[PDB]
């Protein structure tokens, strides 16, 4: 069928009381929920690595992406926080820890980040040094970065921006700082994989900048995307920083 | 009251304002969890009236209660 | 025409083929008297040919899953008054092709396949040691 066979599995996000099971135990309602959100999880971002799940998600009618996109622009502490895991793990970027402060989690995605590789018992230097030096390839493909970009592209059209940037400003502090960090990434994969037309654009940022620049809004809205265009600065210098 | 010509003109209202598209958030999400079984059931309803056979409608009326029991927990 | 007839008239008062969808083919026995020259099927002992269309329309009722605890008592009560009319293959035929096109529960479809395991089958089995030798 159309619209109603593929759509189910991303039915545990877009239905806020979700029940799959018409008679289930009473005791197991929280569990099951969590693994509800794990199996949809799995199942999304299983069907955005095949080419008939990304055309048939993103098709320009009442397709399923926009369904995603839109229940993320609703303040619900719950979903809200759960499909930015799924955002994360289908660009394939790391997580930040679970914290209220900016510069806490900002040091958690530092791709010079210790890791138990390159320990001496493990993988002493050689582990190592593949992380932090680059390849010695300058004009090889790297599909990868094919795949990346026409993902990227597909979420761009369908609004993804603005509902992060919906989610940095009317959120709480936890998420605020992961959507923050999710921005952040995101532009900074824009100005590398994506073509110049596609995101010459994109670092204006008019919905974040009027926001913070307009003195009719309430004062928090303004100061809060101001610290959010503060932090996105930061994250760039981090990122032109490099791994040490 | 075995009364299928009732239940029919009962949830036909029913089909015909979820065949014209969800328009809201709730509604997508709606189409989403249960609208697959409440096609099978119209297609069981259907395919029963077309040839009168309770063996048709059992299939539909199982679609609906399966449904129904979601929607009511 | 039996199903709007149970509604206004009880069992017990009813009582002072039935097989709607049965042809040669799709039946277990019937199919092999053409091809194996198997022994036309006996006569059973309109007594019998009532409970038959009764347990099919209780067996089709088991299908929606509405009230299925009635159901069952009522098949339950049927086995137990007449252990008997559990035993004809040309019912369990019908049953089990029921089976092959509906949608039953995985309990009901377990129960309803228990009804028919304590039977005997004698004559299909003495036909099917005759058509060998
Ligand atoms: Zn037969």
């Amino acid at each position: 069928r159309a619209d109603v066979e593929l759509e189910r599995i991303l039915a545990p996000y877009t239905d806020f009381h979700y029940r799959h099971s018409p008679d289930t135990a009473e005791g197991q309602l929280k569990e099951d929920r969590e693994a509800r959100f794990l199996a949809s999880k799995m199942g999304i971002i299983a069907t955005f690595r095949s080419w008939a799940g990304i055309i048939n998600l993103c098709k320009p009618g009442n397709s399923g992406i926009q369904s995603l996109i839109g229940v993320l622009c609703i303040p619900n502490m719950e979903i809200r926080r759960g499909l930015l895991e799924v955002l994360y793990d289908i660009f394939r970027l790391p997580l930040p820890v679970v914290t209220e402060e900016f510069i806490e989690a900002l040091l958690s995605v530092d791709p010079g980040r210790f890791q138990d590789s390159w320990r001496l018992s493990d993988g002493f230097v050689a582990a190592e040094a593949k992380t932090i030096l680059p390849h010695r390839a300058r004009s090889r493909p790297d599909l990868m970065d094919n795949y990346l970009a026409l993902i990227l592209s597909a979420f761009i059209r369908n609004g993804l921006l603005e509902g992060l940037v919906e989610v940095i400003t009317n959120s709480d502090d936890h998420i605020s700082v992961r959507a923050t960090i999710l921005l952040g990434e995101l532009l900074h994969m824009a100005n590398t994989i994506l073509p110049h037309s596609h995101s010459h654009h994109l670092h204006c940022l008019p919905t974040l900048m009027n926001m913070a620049a307009s003195f009719d809004i309430p004062k928090e809205k303004r100061l809060r995307a101001s610290a959010a265009l503060n932090c996105l600065k930061r994250f760039h210098e981090m990122k032109k920083r490099g791994p040490k | 009251e075995r009364n299928v010509k009732g239940m029919f003109e009962v949830l036909e209202p029913l089909h015909a304002m979820m065949e014209r598209g969800p328009q809201t958030l709730k509604e997508t999400s709606f189409n989403q969890a249960y609208g697959r079984d409440l096609m099978e059931a119209q297609e069981w309803c259907r395919k029963y009236m077309k040839s009168g056979n309770v063996k048709d409608l059992t299939q539909a009326w199982d679609l609906y209660y399966h449904v129904f029991r979601r929607i009511s927990k | 025409s039996f199903h709007l007839l149970r509604q206004q008239m009880s069992l017990t008062e009813i009582m002072n083929t039935g097989l709607q969808e049965h042809t040669d083919d799709n039946c277990l026995y019937c199919v092999c008297i053409e091809i194996l020259g198997f022994q036309p099927s006996n006569q059973l002992s309109m007594c019998r040919i009532l409970l038959r269309k009764e347990v099919l329309r209780l067996v089709i009722n088991l299908s929606s899953s509405v009230s299925t605890k009635c159901h069952e008592t009522g098949l339950l009560t049927i086995k137990e008054k007449y252990p008997q009319t559990f035993d004809d293959i040309c019912l369990y035929s019908e049953v089990s092709h029921l089976l092959s096109h509906c949608t039953f529960r995985l309990p009901c479809r377990r129960f309803i396949q228990e009804l028919f395991q304590d039977v005997q089958f004698l004559q299909m089995h003495e036909e099917a040691e005759a058509v060998l030798a």
